[PDB]
RNA sequence: AAUAAACA
């Protein structure tokens, strides 16, 4: 332009915050708050702008202590680099971030290395640990044979210019939520070929305690050897019982109490609890043991599929789950010491894991598939297009970027009074969710999901709809809060002629994409 | 029934990473992606949070990005991006000034379903290579099509050779480059036309096999110049060796080739696993005992070749060179170990980058020592939640005591992220969560200022 | 006699367990994002370790070239076994002899489970569901029995006036075709047991019927060289095709899961790919079997790749864009192969001959030396 | 542990209201069945239970004292006119035939009762 | 009880 302008522009970013309940600021500007430059946005829904060295803009929300009126970097003597703000109702705090997590990842996160594969993590509620599966690598010197009266082990004589199997060994940690150590004197090593297939916080009923329920830390594991011997395995129920620390190490007033470690007929691969029975599955079997003094006492059993690697449960809904065949859903009666299949999948389907989308009446079974999917079943035995109440059919499609194997459901923050969010954790290191919605607020944003998939110029060439399909008819109800975000990210004129376009105002629709994401905002 | 996905953590950890120029011809950039996300970062020298990796644009995808090359094209003032899509779309990409998105280029869409030839489950991933002159592009459609994309609109029409209706029935292709040197665009590619399982080797020895077809652009045929036929069984990815010695490096789980047209082969073993394994002549590299089945690998300008194996243990092999430019012998050493890799990157001389999913990866730094061992440092890690296995959701144990009667359940979430020599717990708690150290009520004031005063 | 009353001596037995190789799949498939991400199993014995199952080397169908042989399972009454069947949860194998008897095996360690007296005659067909509900069989004398997951006998019913040669089954549990050597492809309801339609018009005795996983198409293979293959139109009746395809006596008919490919046995020595949906071209024949090859398998979680059996007992393997075969026995199952049948997993395969047994073949394990007597007899 | 923060027992889901009326079980097709897989219904323990022989849930009778042998690996041709008991309690099993007739046992995890 | 032990 010549005649000397700004040689600079200015881009809109994505957000997830909504300002909706002498002039007062909302805006204000922090230096060496822990380490971090940047903004304190308060309002309705508090706020922190971080950006690092990294150069990456980071927006961490603040839902506690309400609404934020003002706010100020604070630096003393008896207090260190923190902040300082008011309450809503006129209570200045002085206040520090706390000093063990990192909050220049999208998520505050602190890294807890552990140098050896975590399989699984246990949150123990009842004196508040975590029991962490662990394995490393020891190279191997024995093969296993089983040539008629026992196992014979071969031992590996090689060559010099050899390098050797690896043989991973198991053990259980026991990790503290104070300060994030390890704690010594509790870890559970397991035998010499022997893995951990699944670790889980099991609640099973008890005569001690003024409830029924007590919250152990079960794990089922098997032996691995090859092909040639027959893969057998046991059910390590523990318990973390606080005793007395030791005099210079308070951690280590929690150590294990290991109550049953007896070995199965079969290998143990999943394990799931029913009103306090265990259930657990060994072979092509689902075994519901139930915990007495010291032994287990069989109660019930169902010749299930293949191989069941994940069984999640509630109000003795049993949700298997196999690597090829299926998903079931089974049930037990306690009148009648009886296991039985209610609804199976018919299809084949190769299952990551499982969880429960759950409705104010409706139960959906949220299952995770090899082809980066997600889909919701239901049983529903009055439909026609199924057997009477003998196959499982699926009511929402849905393709993630990424494989999934985690689960868990929260309540979220009259509508919304019984619907839960089902979130996941990916395994390209993403979380995501699967929020339900009703009937009226999906279809006034189905009609904008269409309008925001044709009409914008969408990174790549792609396309958002044929992405987000089923990848085998798919039958898709879940909507895709990455493009609807595109809808709060398009100027207000814009925003306007959208909305004409598909029958409404932009206001109905702000009152149904902020309502999405305030009731989501846990952590 | 119905529901609404949303998107809470982006997804952490790079699966392909190239050193491209995506802002602009005068620097490179680190263009780094994963799954579903491109990420461009700069370099810092002279930080106080010393070098650091700045991020600097980062874009989603509405898709998993399953290749990622870049090419200066003709006249172009920046380096537009080859990404590939599942099912077979590429997608020529750039960067624009003035709006600060990117701007797609042109658009291939290849999932027609007499491409497949009835393959219905394609298991082969769509990989895009470029000729390092910027002659053409090759994308290896559904592992049976080559796509050309020729170049000079700065584009030209594409064309798929059928790669089975070729000489010598390729038929199961594991890697395939753009060779260096050449007047045309040359493309080595690894096959294995009668196919065997380490796990079956007594009735099929080793069958690897190598072409190296010759593009010719304008005519649109293409002469299946050199090809050797007996190369071990269990060869994994192809590397091309840069133009002051050019042929190839083949990596195989068990030995190390060096290949090339006017050059009989040499390659060495690496255990005594190639003994009844392999017929092809193997020498014995002294001093080395180790395996390369999963090892990403880069070049040094000429002659040296950092090799980051499974395990994280990073090696700088050293193609020892006669005086006619040719490989007589191999030289390891191991250099130090680092993170469970995905890819590998040089970017400017001196600094290393390994794109993992499982582990933070991180930016290292090699130097000379005071022949020519380099000894790694780290300078900057770029934070990878991990392939997230199973993940908990606990009680944070230091809540301060005024915040505790709050009606909300206050919780955070424990990660089992990365694996093996990275495996770790990650605690992830999206809120920020303050220790209140000193509580007042002052009612009546409404703003609050802080000034610092001798 | 044989009732399980008089004692014999504690024993260990050949496994063949698929749990140390699935278990080690779920831990690998975390970390694992491909199998261009798999760590190889490098061929020594000391990596038993490291196997994953086919499905973890989805790249790679050659894990499933099971050519290692495990257990000879033979009767006490020696018949000769025509079909077999695993349960589709991999669980046990039901298999069909010339008196009619169902002998149900083991899985991951093979024994025997039960015998039974089902049909009157010889039996010629088995198939189950797709859940695991209902099992069809069928025999020589024209009775189809339908059979639980415990083996239940259900209402049978004379289906044909002459013998059945197969019976395959609709995406549900409502449809079913059995042909027989009447000549006839008689598609059959599944709860009211009704001649719903029969497909005349074939010209001798057909004795292989397939029907098509999803679009509904009975396919046929005949003795009679002028009508050999027929594809068919369930719920009118009406021949919608015929495929001049072999000389003499097709076999056995079989079409992928993935809804494309026709696979077809004959007596001429030949397997042959013909695509559905273009009749007058032919994709590529397979050549190798050096008598006629009588029995085929497509591989369960491998398409592409199939086992394809000999009436000279040659156990071949094939894969879909290779022309000759890769698996190889010759005079190694003695007899004429008459069935196969994977297990569900697809890692290991059964056999079954014109010889009074019925042998079970494994994958290769890593680092053998293939000198047994079916691979390399020196 | 999943049942403090996502609790799901005031819930009556309509899963579990279609479970315990059955809501529309179709009466099973071909009455020489086994009812197996089913677990009970409770139409017949509380009173008349509507249909007879082709039912879909299975119907229990007393003086059951037996586990049955069968049905332990999965054949169970008997169904409910069965003479033996088909629960999992590991004290109604019968008397080993090889302890009990020909001495001493052979295999070391024999369920069955050892009896002296 | 209807093949729990069907062994080389
Ligand atoms: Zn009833
Ligand atoms: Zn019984
Ligand atoms: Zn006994």
């Amino acid at each position: 332009l010549g005649q000397g302008n700004l040689k600079v522009r200015f881009k809109k970013v994505p957000h997830n915050i909504n300002f909706r309940e002498g002039r007062v600021a909302r805006f204000r500007y922090f230096e060496d708050i822990y380490g971090y430059s940047g903004v304190f946005i308060c309002g309705p829904s508090p706020h922190w702008l971080l950006v690092t060295g990294r150069g990456a803009l980071r927006l961490h929300p603040m839902a506690i202590d309400g609404p934020v009126d003002s706010f100020a970097p604070f630096h003393n003597v008896n207090c260190p680099r923190g902040f300082l703000y008011f309450n809503r109702q006129g209570e200045l705090r002085i206040s520090v971030l706390p000093a063990y997590l990192s909050y220049d990842a999208p998520w505050p996160v602190r890294k807890i290395p552990l140098r050896c594969t975590a399989h699984y993590v246990a949150y123990h509620v009842e004196s508040k640990v975590y029991a962490v599966a662990t394995s490393t690598n020891t190279p191997c010197a024995r093969i296993p044979r089983m040539t008629g009266e026992e196992k014979e082990f071969e031992t590996i004589e090689r060559d010099e210019r050899y390098i050797h199997p690896q043989q991973e060994a198991f053990s259980i940690q026991l990790i503290s939520p104070v300060s994030w150590e390890a704690i010594p004197n509790a870890r559970i090593e397991l035998q010499e070929w022997e893995h951990v297939t699944c670790m889980k916080t099991v609640s099973l009923r008890s005569e001690e305690t003024v409830s029924g329920l007590k919250g152990y830390v079960a794990a089922g594991t098997c032996l691995m050897q090859g092909e040639e011997v027959t893969c057998r395995g046991r059910i390590l129920i523990m318990d973390v019982i606080e005793v007395v620390p030791e005099p210079g190490q308070p951690l280590t007033k929690n150590k294990f109490k290991v109550l049953y470690e007896k070995e199965q007929k079969g290998p143990v691969t999943a394990l799931c609890h029913c009103n306090g029975h265990l259930v657990s599955a060994i072979g092509q079997k689902i075994f519901l043991w139930s915990l007495r003094a010291s032994e287990l006492t069989g109660m019930a059993f169902i010749d299930t599929q293949l191989y069941i690697h994940q069984m999640i449960s509630v109000k003795n809904f049993i949700l298997a789950a196999d690597v090829m065949k299926s998903i079931s859903l089974l049930r037990y009666q306690e009148e009648s010491k009886t296991l039985s299949l209610v609804s199976r999948d018919a299809k084949p389907l190769e299952v990551y894991s499982v969880d429960f989308m759950v409705d104010n009446a409706q139960l959906g079974f949220l299952v995770s598939d090899r082809d980066r999917n997600l889909m919701v079943y239901m049983y529903l035995p009055e439909a026609k297009e199924s057997f009477g109440g003998m196959r499982l059919l699926r009511r929402a499609d849905f393709h993630v970027g990424a494989h999934v194997n985690t689960f868990w459901r929260t309540p979220c923050r009259v509508v919304w009074e019984n619907k839960h969010i089902t979130w996941f954790a990916t395994l390209d290191g993403g979380i995501g969710l699967l929020l339900p919605m009703q009937e009226k607020t999906y279809r006034r944003l189905l009609m904008l999901q269409n309008a925001l998939t044709t009409m914008l110029p969408h990174h790549a060439g792609l396309n958002p709809r044929a992405f987000r399909m089923l990848h085998v008819n798919a039958v898709r109800n879940v909507l895709d809060g990455e493009l609807l975000n595109r809808y709060l990210y398009l100027s207000t004129m814009e925003r306007s002629e959208l909305a004409k376009k598909i029958g409404t105002t932009p206001d109905i629709i702000l009152d149904d994409l902020l309502e999405t994401d305030r009731v989501t905002a846990h952590f | 029934m119905y529901a609404v996905y949303k998107q809470a953590h982006p997804p952490t950890g790079l699966e392909f990473s190239m050193y491209c120029n995506f802002f602009n011809n005068s620097e490179r950039n680190l263009v780094v992606a994963g799954t579903s996300q491109l990420y461009v970062y700069r370099l810092n020298r002279d930080a106080e949070a010393r070098e650091k990796l700045e991020l600097a644009a980062s874009f989603s995808f509405f898709g998993n990005v399953m290749s990622m090359a870049s090419v200066q094209l003709a006249g172009a003032k920046r380096d537009a991006l080859l990404l590939s899509f599942k099912d077979a779309k590429l997608s020529v990409v750039e960067y624009d000034p003035g709006t600060h998105d990117l701007k797609t280029l042109s658009l291939h869409y290849f999932e027609e379903p007499e491409l497949r030839d009835g393959f219905v489950q394609n298991v082969h991933t769509p990989r895009v290579r470029v000729d390092p002159d910027g002659r053409c592009a090759a994308m290896l459609v559904y592992g049976t099509r080559l796509v050309v994309l020729p170049f000079r609109s700065s584009f030209l029409p594409s064309y798929i050779i059928d790669v089975r209706a070729l000489d010598e029935k390729l038929l199961n292709i594991i890697d395939l480059q753009f060779l260096h040197g050449y007047y045309e665009p040359t493309l080595l590619i690894l096959f294995e036309p009668n196919q065997t399982w380490p796990g079956r080797v007594a009735v099929r020895q080793d069958t690897c096999s190598i072409v190296a077809i010759s593009l010719n652009i304008t005519q649109k045929v293409h002469p299946v110049i050199w090809s050797l036929t007996s190369l071990p069984f269990d060869c994994t990815q192809a590397l091309a060796v840069p133009k002051p010695i050019g042929g190839v490096v083949v990596f195989a789980v068990n030995s190390l080739l060096y290949l090339n047209q006017s050059v009989p082969p040499y390659g060495v073993a690496l255990n005594s696993l190639t003994t009844g394994t392999t017929a092809f002549p193997l020498r014995t590299q002294e001093g080395v005992r180790i395996t390369l089945d999963c090892a990403q690998a880069t070049f040094i300008s000429y002659d040296k070749m950092v090799i980051s194996l499974k395990g994280g243990e990073i090696y700088v092999l050293t193609l020892i060179t006669d005086g006619m430019r040719s490989v007589r012998a191999f030289h390891f050493d191991k250099a130090a170990a680092s993170v469970l890799t995905t890819s590998m990157v040089t970017m400017e001389p001196g600094y290393l980058f390994l794109g993992s999913r499982l582990g933070n990866s991180l930016l290292l730094k090699y130097t000379e020592k005071l022949l020519a061992t380099y000894s790694f440092e780290v300078c900057d890690s770029i934070l990878n939640i991990g392939p997230c296995a199973n993940a908990a959701v606990g009680e944070p144990a230091f809540l301060s005591e005024e915040f505790q009667n709050s009606p909300e359940p206050d919780l955070e979430i424990v990660v089992c992220s990365g694996h093996g020599k990275n495996g770790a717990l990650s605690v992830l708690q999206k809120s920020i969560r303050p220790q209140v150290v000193t509580t007042f009520e002052l009612p009546g004031c409404y703003d609050m200022w802080t000034v610092i005063a001798p | 006699t044989f009732d399980g009353k008089r004692m014999r001596k504690a024993v260990n037995r050949k496994t063949i367990d698929y749990n140390p190789s699935v278990i080690k799949y779920l831990e690998n498939r975390i970390w694992q994002r491909d199998q261009r991400d798999m760590r190889a199993i490098q061929p020594d014995a000391g990596y038993y370790n490291d196997l994953v199952p086919p499905i973890g080397m989805l790249n790679n169908p050659m894990n499933a070239v099971t050519t290692k042989f495990v257990r000879t399972s033979t009767n006490k009454v020696k018949c000769p076994v025509f079909v077999v069947r695993w349960t589709p949860e991999g669980r046990r194998l039901v298999t069909g002899a010339s008196s009619g008897e169902f002998t149900l095996w083991n899985g991951l360690t093979f024994n025997f489970e039960t015998i039974l007296q089902a049909h009157d005659s010889p039996v010629r067909a088995m198939t189950w569901s797709h859940n695991d509900m209902w099992m069809l069989t069928a025999d020589h004398g024209g009775y189809v029995k339908y059979w639980q997951s415990n083996m239940n006998n259900v209402k049978m019913f004379q289906a044909h006036k002459e013998a059945i040669r197969e019976a395959s089954f609709s995406p549900t549990d409502n449809k079913f075709a059995t042909c027989s050597d009447d000549g006839t492809v008689r598609i059959w309801d599944f709860l009211r047991c009704h001649e719903e339609r029969i497909l005349r018009g074939h010209g001798a005795d057909v004795k292989c019927v397939d029907w098509h996983p999803t679009k509904g198409l009975v396919v046929s293979g005949s003795k009679d060289s002028q009508q050999p293959i027929k594809f068919w139109d369930p719920k009118t009746g009406q021949s919608l095709a015929t495929l001049h395809a072999h000389k003499n006596t097709v076999m056995e008919v079989k079409l992928n899961l993935n809804g494309n490919w026709l696979l077809t046995a004959s007596r001429d020595h030949l397997c042959k790919l013909f695509d559905i949906r273009n009749l007058k071209e032919e994709l590529q024949v397979f050549r190798g079997h050096k008598k006629e090859a009588t029995a085929v398998a497509w591989h369960p979680v491998h398409e592409g790749l199939f086992a394809s059996g000999g009436s000279d007992g040659s156990l071949l393997f094939w894969h879909v864009g290779v022309e000759k075969e890769v698996g190889g026995m010759e005079m190694a199952h003695e007899g004429m192969i008459w069935s196969l049948a994977w297990h569900p997993l697809g890692h290991i395969l059964c056999s079954g001959s014109n010889d009074h047994t019925s042998k079970f073949w494994t994958r290769n394990r890593p680092g053998d030396k293939m000198r047994d007597r079916y691979n390399l007899n020196l | 542990m999943q049942e403090i923060i996502a609790s799901v027992d005031h819930i009556k889901f309509d899963l579990e209201i279609a479970v315990e009326q059955q809501l529309g079980a179709q009466p099973l097709p071909f009455p020489g069945m086994d009812k197996s897989g089913a677990a009970v219904c409770e139409f017949f323990l509380k009173a008349a239970c509507g249909k007879g022989g082709m039912c879909p849930f299975r119907h229990i009778s007393g003086e059951k004292t037996v586990v049955c042998k069968h049905w332990l690996r999965g054949l169970c041709k008997k169904g409910d006119q069965c003479e033996f008991l088909h629960e999992y309690d590991m004290t109604k099993m019968p008397e080993c035939y090889f302890y009990s007739k020909f001495g001493e046992c052979s295999n070391k995890e024999c369920p069955f009762l050892h009896i002296d």
